[PDB]
C-alpha cells in the first residue's frame, strides 16, 4: 500500500476517462474538413 | 415530516454535487491563464409574450377547481360559468391575434 | 345556401385547425342542452351522501319517511343500479 | 350598499359570502357559527346604535370565539403557574400528561 | 421545536421581507420575494390550505415572479451590486432584523407582546380545531363553490382579466 | 426506513440519466447507419462512466461570472427540482402520497424556469442573457397548454391524485378517449424540455450560438443531468397520464415492469424524434403554441368539461 | 410668484410633448459565425439586427 | 446490429425499475406486510388514529379483530 | 344514549363471533390489506360472509 | 367506456360513503367521551 | 391574537415601509408592492382557514388574481418608462414638477 501504487492506479483511471471521452472542436478551414466529416460518417463513425 | 426530509435530501445532494463539481477540478492545479442596468436592447415583443403568459396563467388559476366544481348539484350554473371562463380566455386570444399581438416581424 | 358552403370550403382548406376548434367548442355548448342523460348527472350528484342523514323526530304523521333504512319508503337508487 | 340594487331586483350578487353563518357547501359549519347566529339575531332590525349596547354580551362572546384572546390568557396563567411549581418541586404531572 | 413550525416559518417570512424591502439590486430583491413566497406557502399548508398553498407556487412564484424576473433582466438590471454593500441597504437590513429579533425575544419570553394589537406567545397550535372527520377537504369545497355560488365573482373577475389584455396592448403600443 | 426509500429513488435516477446518454447515442447511431459507442466497455456500457469522470476533472471555464450567488444557485435549483419531481410518482406506490400530487408537479415544473433565468443573469454576457430570455419565453408559453391539457384529462379522473389516474384507466387507457389531447401533450413536453425539434438553446439562431462566443457557464454535467432527469420524468408522467398500467395489489412488481417498459418506449420516442426532423424557427414554434395548440386546447377543454355532464359520466371525487 | 427655488422652472411644452432625446439605441450588431466550425469555419458575418 | 442497443436499455430499465420495487417492498416491511394506509381526508386519518389507540402497541397497522370482542 | 350505542355494537359483534367468525375474519382480513380498504377488491370473501349471516342470523 | 366505468365508480363511492354513515354514530359517541374525559382531566390538574 | 399574526403583520408593515421609502429603481418598489399582497394573501388565508369559513376559501385566489393583473399593469408602465429614459430610475419622472 505504497503511495506509488495508488498514484499509479489513479493515473490509469483518469487517463482512461480522458482518452475514452475525447470531445473534438473541429476547426474546419478548408478541404481537410471534408475528410474530417468522412471520419464522422457511418463507415468510420468516430462517435463509436 | 417525510416531505420535508425528501426536499431536504434532494436539495442537499444537489448542493454537494455543485460544490464538489467546483472543488474537484482544483485537484489538477491547472496553470493560471492571464488572458480574458439598462435596456438590452429589449424587444417589446418578448415583454408582451411574458405578460400574455401571465394573464393567461391567471385565468388558468380560475379553471383549476373545475374537477371539484363538477360534483355540485347546480350543474347548469357550474357548466355555464365554466364555459364562460374558457370562452373569455378564447376571446383574449382572439383580440391578441387580430391586433397582431402574436407576430414576430418588425 | 351555397355562399355559406363555399365559405366553409375556404376555411377547411386554409384554417383546418380553427375549423376544428370552433366545431369542438360549438358541440361543447350545444350538446349538453340536448342530451337526455344530462338530468342523470344532477341526480347522481344529489345521490352522493357526504353528510350524515340526520334523523327526524317522529311526531306521528310522516307517512312517507321510513322508520328503518330498509323500509320501502324514501328515495330509491334503483334507477342508478340499472344506469 | 350605496345603491341597493340587489334588494330591489331580488338578486343575490355577493350577500351569499358576507357572513360565515350563511349557507355553505355541504352544510359545513364555521367554527363560530352559533355565536355569529346569536349576535346577528340579537342585533337584527334594531340598528347599530342600539345594537352596540343591547347586544354587547352576544358580540363579546362572538369576538372571544373568533380570536380566543381570553381563552389563551387563562391557558397561559395555568401554564405559567404550573411551570413555577415544577421548578420548586411542589407539583408532579400525572401519568397521563406525559 | 416542530410544534412551533408555523412560528419559525413566519420568522423566516419576515426575514425575507426585510430582504427585498431594504431594496438591494432588483435581481436579489426578486430572490428575497421568491423565498418569502415559498415560506408563505409553507405557512398556509400548515393551516390546512393545500390548494391555496400550491396556488402560491404555481401562480405567484411560477407565474408572477417569473415575469418580474423576466422584466428585470430586459428593462432594469443585468448585473447587480453586491448585496449589503451599500450604506442604506445594509442599515435598513440591520434595522429590520433587530426589530424582528426583539419582537421574537419578548414574545417568547413573556409569552405575549403588545404593539397595536395584543399577541399571545403560547404557540399557534393552541387555536386549532379539535373536530375533523369529514370525507373531503373543506378548503377544496369552498374553492369549488366559485362556480355554483360565485357566478357574479366569475363575471367581474373574468371581465377584469380580459380588460387587462386589452389595456396592456393599448399601453405598450406607443401610438 | 424512509431515508432508504429516498436513496433508492435518487441513486437509480442518476444512473438512468447516465445510461440514457449511452442509449441516445446508440439509438441515434443506428438510425444514422452507424453504431455509436461500442469501444469503451462492451457495447459501450462504460462510456457513461468515462464521460462522467472526464467532465468532473475538467478545468472550469472562463470568463468569471457576473453574480457568484446566482451562478451557484442555478445548478442547485435545476437539479434539486428535477429530483423533487419524482417523489409523488406512483410506481405503483409513491414515495410521498399527495392528495394534490398533479398540482404539485405542475407547480414544481413552473419553478424550473428560474435556473434558465438565473444562469442567463450570471453569464455576464448581454447576448447570453438574451438567449436565456428566449428560452424562458418558450418554456412558459408551452406551460400554458400543459396545464390546460392536464386539467382536461383530470375531468375524467375526478381528482388531482396521481394514483387515481391508475384507477381511472383500470378498464382502458386514457389515450383512446383523449388521443387529441395526448398528441398536444406529447409535443408540449418536447418543447417544454427544449428537445428537438424545439432545442433552440442548442440551435443556430441564437445570438450566442456562434462557436467563438464565450460567457460564464457551468458546470455542464450538472445542468445536463437535470435536463435528462426531466426527460425521463415527463415520459413517466406521460405514461401514467395516458397509458395507465393495471395494478394488482398482491403483485406490485408487475405494474412496475409494465410501467417501466412504457416509460422507456416513450423516452426512446424522444430520441426517435430528434433523429427525424429539422429544427423549428423561434417564431414558428411560438406560432405553433399560440395559434394552433392553444385554440384547440381551449376548445377541447370546453368539450371535456361538457362531456362528462352530458353523458352522465362524472367521475367520483374521492 | 417667482422664488429662488423655482427660478429654473420653465413653462411646459405647448402641446405637452417633450422631445425624445434620452435613450433610443435598439439595433444590435452581431459578429456572426457558425454554430459548429466543422463545415464553414471561415465565415465572419457582421450583421445588424432589429429584434 | 440494433440489438446491441439493448444492453444499455436493459441497464436503464433496471435503474427505473428499482425505485418502484423498493417503495412497494419497504412499505410492506414497515406496515406489517400490508399496503401503507392512505389517508387523504380527515375521516381516513381519524380511523387511522383510532387504530393506533386500539392496537395497544401504538401502531395503526396492527389490526385487532373479534379476538378483542368479549 | 351514547352508552346504548356501544352496547348495541358489542351485542352485534358478539353475534358474529358466535355464528360467523371464520367467514367474517377472512373478509375483514382482505379489506385490511388494501391501503384504501376497498370493498371492490374482496367481493368473493364478502359473498361468503353475507351468505353466512343470512343463513345463521 | 369512460362513461360506464365512471358510473360504476360513482356507485362504489356511494357504498364507501354509506359504510362511513353506518359507523358515524359509534365514532361520534366515542369522540364525545374522549373529549369530555380530557377536559375533566385538565380540570383536575387545574384545581391542584 | 395568535403569535403567527404578529409576524405576518410585521411583514406587511415592513413591505409597506419598503414601498414608501424609494431608492432609485422603480422595479425595487414594485417588488415591495407584491410583497404587500403576499402578506395579505397569507393573513387572509390563515384567518379563513382557521375559522372554517368555507365559502371564503375562494377569496385569497381572487386577491392573488387581481393583484397579479395589477402587477402586470405596473410592469408595463415600468417598461414604457425604461423605453423613454433607458432606466427605471424614479428621479427621471419629475417633469410634472412644472
Ligand atoms: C456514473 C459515474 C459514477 C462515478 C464515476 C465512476 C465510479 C468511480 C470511478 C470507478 C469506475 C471505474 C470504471 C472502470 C475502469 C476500467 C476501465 C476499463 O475498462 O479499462 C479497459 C482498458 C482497455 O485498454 P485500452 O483502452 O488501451 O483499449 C484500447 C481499445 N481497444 C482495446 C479496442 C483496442 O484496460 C486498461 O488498460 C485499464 C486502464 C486503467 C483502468 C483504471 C484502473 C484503476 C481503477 C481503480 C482506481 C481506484 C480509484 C477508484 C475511485
Ligand atoms: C426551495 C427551492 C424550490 C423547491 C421548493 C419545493 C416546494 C416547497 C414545499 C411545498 C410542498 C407542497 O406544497 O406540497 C404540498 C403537500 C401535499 O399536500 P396534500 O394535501 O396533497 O397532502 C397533505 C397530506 N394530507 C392530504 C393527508 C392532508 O403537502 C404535504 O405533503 C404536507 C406539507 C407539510 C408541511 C410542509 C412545511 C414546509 C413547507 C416549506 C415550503 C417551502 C419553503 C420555501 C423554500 C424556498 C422558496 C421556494
Ligand atoms: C348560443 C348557443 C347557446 C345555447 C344555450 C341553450 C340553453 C338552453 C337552456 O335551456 O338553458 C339551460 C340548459 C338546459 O337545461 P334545461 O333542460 O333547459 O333546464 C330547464 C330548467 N329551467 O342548461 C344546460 O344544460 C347547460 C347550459 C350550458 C349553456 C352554456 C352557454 C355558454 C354560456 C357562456 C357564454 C359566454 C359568452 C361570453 C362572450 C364574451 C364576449 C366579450
Ligand atoms: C415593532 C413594529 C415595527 C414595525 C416597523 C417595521 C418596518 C421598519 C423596520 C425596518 C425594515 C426594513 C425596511 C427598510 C425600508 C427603508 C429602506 C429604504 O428604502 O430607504 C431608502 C432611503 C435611502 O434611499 P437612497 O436613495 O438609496 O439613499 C439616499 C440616502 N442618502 O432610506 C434612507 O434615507 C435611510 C433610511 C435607512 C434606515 C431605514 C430605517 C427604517 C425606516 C424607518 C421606519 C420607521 C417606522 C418603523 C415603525
Ligand atoms: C401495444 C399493443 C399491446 C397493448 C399493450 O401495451 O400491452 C398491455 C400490457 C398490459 O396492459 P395494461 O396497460 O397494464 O392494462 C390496460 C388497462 N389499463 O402492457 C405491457 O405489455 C407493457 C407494455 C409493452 C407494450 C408497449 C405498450 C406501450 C407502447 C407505447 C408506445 C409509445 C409510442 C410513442 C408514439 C410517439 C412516437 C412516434
Ligand atoms: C358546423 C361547422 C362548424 C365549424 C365551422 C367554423 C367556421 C369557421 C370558423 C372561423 C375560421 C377561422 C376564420 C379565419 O379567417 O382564420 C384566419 C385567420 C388566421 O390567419 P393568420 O395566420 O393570422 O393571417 C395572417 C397572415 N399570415 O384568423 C384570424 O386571424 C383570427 C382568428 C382568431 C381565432 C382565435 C380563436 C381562439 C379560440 C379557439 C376556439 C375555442 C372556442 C371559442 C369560443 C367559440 C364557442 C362557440
Ligand atoms: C452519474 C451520472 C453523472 C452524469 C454523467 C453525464 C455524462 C454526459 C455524457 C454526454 C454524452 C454526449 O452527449 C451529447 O453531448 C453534446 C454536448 O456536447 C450534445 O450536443 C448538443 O448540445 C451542444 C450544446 O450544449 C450543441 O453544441 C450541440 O450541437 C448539440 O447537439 C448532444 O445532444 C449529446 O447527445
Amino acid at each position: 500500500s505504497r503511495g506509488e501504487y495508488v498514484v499509479a492506479k489513479l493515473d490509469d483511471l483518469i487517463n482512461w476517462a480522458r482518452r475514452s471521452s475525447l470531445w473534438p472542436m473541429t476547426f474546419g478551414l478548408a478541404c481537410c474538413a471534408v475528410e474530417m466529416m468522412h471520419m464522422a460518417a457511418p463507415r468510420y463513425d468516430m462517435d463509436r | 415530516m417525510n416531505l420535508m426530509l425528501a426536499l431536504l435530501t434532494n436539495f442537499t445532494l444537489a448542493t454537494l454535487l455543485v460544490i464538489i463539481a467546483f472543488w474537484l477540478p482544483q485537484l489538477n492545479v491547472y496553470s493560471e491563464k492571464t488572458s480574458p442596468s439598462a435596456r438590452l436592447p429589449f424587444s417589446m415583443k418578448f415583454f408582451l409574450v411574458a405578460i400574455t403568459f401571465l394573464l393567461f396563467d391567471l385565468e388558468i388559476a380560475l379553471l383549476l377547481p373545475l374537477p371539484w366544481a363538477s360534483q355540485t348539484a347546480n350543474l347548469n350554473t357550474m357548466l355555464t360559468m365554466a364555459l364562460f371562463l374558457i370562452i373569455l380566455l378564447a376571446v383574449s386570444l382572439a383580440y391578441e391575434w387580430t391586433q397582431k399581438g402574436l407576430e414576430w416581424t418588425e | 345556401a351555397e355562399r355559406v358552403a363555399a365559405f366553409l370550403k375556404n376555411v377547411w382548406a386554409k384554417e383546418p385547425v380553427l375549423v376544428a376548434s370552433f366545431a369542438i367548442a360549438g358541440l361543447a355548448v350545444i350538446l349538453p342542452t340536448l342530451s337526455p342523460y344530462t338530468k342523470y348527472s344532477l341526480m347522481i350528484n344529489r345521490a352522493t351522501p357526504y353528510n350524515y342523514p340526520v334523523p327526524l323526530r317522529d311526531d306521528g304523521n310522516m307517512p312517507d319517511v321510513p322508520s328503518h333504512p330498509q323500509d320501502p319508503q324514501g328515495p330509491s337508487l334503483e334507477w342508478l343500479k340499472r344506469l | 350598499p350605496f345603491f341597493d340594487v340587489q334588494k330591489r331586483l331580488g338578486v343575490d350578487l355577493d350577500r351569499w359570502m358576507t357572513i360565515q353563518s350563511a349557507e355553505q357547501p355541504h352544510k359545513i359549519p364555521s367554527r363560530c357559527h352559533a355565536f355569529e347566529k346569536e349576535w346577528i339575531e340579537c342585533a337584527h332590525g334594531i340598528g347599530s346604535i342600539r345594537a352596540e349596547k343591547e347586544c354587547k354580551i352576544e358580540f363579546e362572546d362572538f369576538r372571544e370565539c373568533l380570536l380566543r384572546q381570553k381563552t389563551m390568557k387563562r391557558l397561559h396563567a395555568i401554564r405559567r403557574q404550573r411551570e413555577k411549581l415544577i421548578k420548586e418541586g411542589k407539583y408532579t404531572p400525572p401519568p397521563h400528561h406525559s | 421545536m416542530m410544534l412551533y413550525i408555523v412560528f419559525i416559518l413566519s420568522v423566516i417570512f419576515v426575514m425575507g421581507f426585510v430582504g427585498f424591502s431594504s431594496k438591494p439590486s432588483p435581481i436579489y430583491g426578486g430572490l428575497g420575494l421568491i423565498v418569502s413566497g415559498g415560506v408563505g406557502c409553507g405557512i398556509v399548508l400548515n393551516f390546512g390550505g393545500s390548494f391555496l398553498g400550491l396556488m402560491v407556487f404555481l401562480i405567484y412564484l411560477g407565474g408572477m415572479m417569473v415575469v418580474f424576473g423576466y422584466t428585470t433582466a430586459m428593462a432594469t438590471e443585468q448585473y447587480p451590486e453586491i448585496w449589503l454593500s451599500n450604506k442604506a441597504v445594509l442599515g435598513a437590513f440591520v434595522t429590520g432584523l433587530l426589530m424582528e429579533f426583539f419582537m421574537v425575544y419578548y414574545v417568547l419570553k413573556d409569552k405575549e407582546v403588545e404593539v397595536v394589537f395584543e399577541f399571545n406567545g403560547l404557540g399557534d397550535w393552541v387555536i386549532y380545531d379539535t373536530g375533523d372527520s369529514g370525507f373531503f377537504s373543506e378548503e377544496a369545497m369552498g374553492i369549488a363553490a366559485l362556480y355554483s355560488y360565485g357566478t357574479w365573482l366569475v363575471i367581474v373577475t373574468g371581465w377584469s382579466l380580459l380588460i387587462g389584455v386589452v389595456v396592456i396592448m393599448e399601453i405598450t403600443r406607443g401610438n | 426506513m424512509f431515508m432508504i426509500n429516498i436513496l433508492m429513488l435518487i441513486i437509480p435516477i442518476l444512473l438512468a440519466v447516465a445510461f440514457l446518454t449511452l442509449v441516445e447515442r446508440k439509438v441515434l447511431g443506428y438510425m444514422q447507419l452507424r453504431k455509436g459507442p461500442n469501444v469503451v466497455g462492451p457495447y459501450g456500457l462504460l462510456q457513461p462512466i468515462a464521460d462522467a469522470i472526464k467532465l468532473f476533472i475538467k478545468e472550469p471555464l472562463r470568463p468569471a461570472t457576473s453574480s457568484a450567488s446566482m451562478f451557484i444557485l442555478a445548478p442547485i435549483m435545476a437539479l434539486g427540482l428535477a429530483l423533487t419531481m419524482w417523489i409523488p410518482l406512483p410506481m405503483p406506490y409513491p414515495l410521498i402520497n399527495m392528495n394534490l400530487g398533479v398540482l404539485f408537479m405542475l407547480a414544481m415544473s413552473s419553478l424550473a424556469v428560474y435556473s434558465i433565468l438565473w444562469s442567463g443573469w450570471a453569464s455576464n454576457s448581454k447576448y447570453a442573457l438574451i438567449g436565456a430570455l428566449r428560452a424562458v419565453a418558450q418554456t412558459i408559453s408551452y406551460e400554458v397548454t400543459l396545464a390546460i391539457i392536464l386539467l382536461s384529462v383530470l375531468l375524467m379522473s375526478g381528482s388531482f391524485t396521481l394514483s387515481t389516474l391508475i384507477t381511472t384507466q383500470e378498464q382502458m387507457w386514457l389515450i383512446l378517449p383523449a388521443w387529441p389531447l395526448a398528441m398536444m401533450w406529447f409535443i408540449s413536453t418536447l418543447a417544454e424540455t427544449n428537445r428537438a425539434p424545439f432545442d433552440l438553446t442548442e440551435g443556430e439562431s441564437e445570438l450566442v450560438s456562434g462557436f467563438n462566443v464565450e460567457y460564464a457557464a457551468g458546470p455542464f454535467a450538472l445542468f445536463f443531468m437535470a435536463e435528462y432527469a426531466n426527460i425521463i420524468m415527463m415520459n413517466i408522467f406521460t405514461a401514467i397520464l395516458f397509458l395507465g398500467t393495471s395494478h394488482n395489489p398482491h403483485m406490485p412488481e408487475l405494474y412496475t415492469i409494465n410501467f417501466t417498459i412504457k416509460s422507456l418506449l416513450l423516452t426512446m420516442s424522444f430520441l426517435w424524434i430528434r433523429a427525424s426532423y429539422p429544427r423549428f424557427r423561434y417564431d414558428q414554434l411560438m406560432h405553433l403554441l399560440w395559434k394552433n395548440f392553444l385554440p384547440l386546447t381551449l376548445a377541447l377543454c370546453m368539450w371535456h368539461v361538457s362531456l362528462p355532464i352530458l353523458t352522465s359520466g362524472i367521475p367520483p371525487q374521492t | 410668484y417667482p422664488t429662488k427655488e423655482t427660478a429654473h422652472w420653465k413653462p411646459p411644452p405647448w402641446n405637452d410633448v417633450d422631445p425624445p432625446k434620452d435613450t433610443l439605441v435598439s439595433n444590435l450588431t452581431l459578429n456572426f459565425g457558425p454554430q459548429h466550425p466543422a463545415a464553414h469555419g471561415v465565415l465572419r458575418l457582421v450583421m445588424e439586427l432589429s429584434g | 446490429m440494433w440489438f446491441e442497443v439493448l444492453p444499455g436499455i436493459a441497464v436503464m430499465g433496471v435503474c427505473l425499475f428499482i425505485p418502484g420495487m423498493a417503495t412497494a417492498r419497504i412499505h410492506r416491511f414497515s406496515n406489517g406486510g400490508k399496503e401503507k394506509r392512505v389517508a387523504h381526508y380527515p375521516y381516513q386519518w381519524y380511523l387511522m388514529e383510532r387504530d393506533r389507540r386500539v392496537s395497544g402497541v401504538n401502531r395503526s397497522y396492527v389490526s385487532k379483530g373479534l379476538e378483542n370482542i368479549d | 344514549e351514547g352508552k346504548l350505542v356501544n352496547q348495541c355494537a358489542l351485542e352485534f359483534f358478539r353475534q358474529i363471533k358466535r355464528h360467523c367468525a371464520e367467514p367474517f375474519t377472512e373478509y375483514w382480513t382482505c379489506i385490511d390489506y388494501s391501503g384504501l380498504q376497498l370493498f371492490r377488491r374482496c367481493r368473493k370473501q364478502q359473498a361468503q360472509f353475507d351468505e353466512c349471516v343470512l343463513d345463521k342470523l | 367506456s369512460m362513461m360506464k366505468w365512471n358510473r360504476e365508480r360513482r356507485r362504489l363511492q356511494i357504498e364507501d360513503f354509506e359504510a362511513r354513515i353506518a359507523l358515524m354514530p359509534l365514532l361520534q359517541a366515542e369522540k364525545d367521551r374522549r373529549v369530555l374525559q380530557m377536559l375533566r382531566e385538565n380540570l383536575e390538574e387545574e384545581a391542584t | 391574537m395568535s403569535m403567527v399574526y404578529m409576524n405576518i403583520m410585521m411583514a406587511f408593515t415592513v413591505s409597506l415601509v419598503g414601498l414608501l421609502m424609494y431608492r432609485s429603481h422603480l422595479m425595487s418598489s414594485l417588488l415591495c408592492l407584491e410583497g404587500m399582497m403576499l402578506s395579505l394573501f397569507v393573513m387572509a388565508a390563515l384567518t379563513i382557514l382557521n375559522s372554517h369559513f368555507t365559502l371564503a376559501s375562494m377569496m385569497p385566489i381572487i386577491l392573488l388574481v387581481f393583484a397579479a393583473c395589477e402587477a402586470a399593469l405596473g410592469l408595463s408602465l415600468l417598461v414604457m418608462v425604461s423605453n423613454t429614459y433607458g432606466t427605471d430610475y424614479v428621479q427621471n419622472l419629475n417633469l410634472l414638477q412644472c
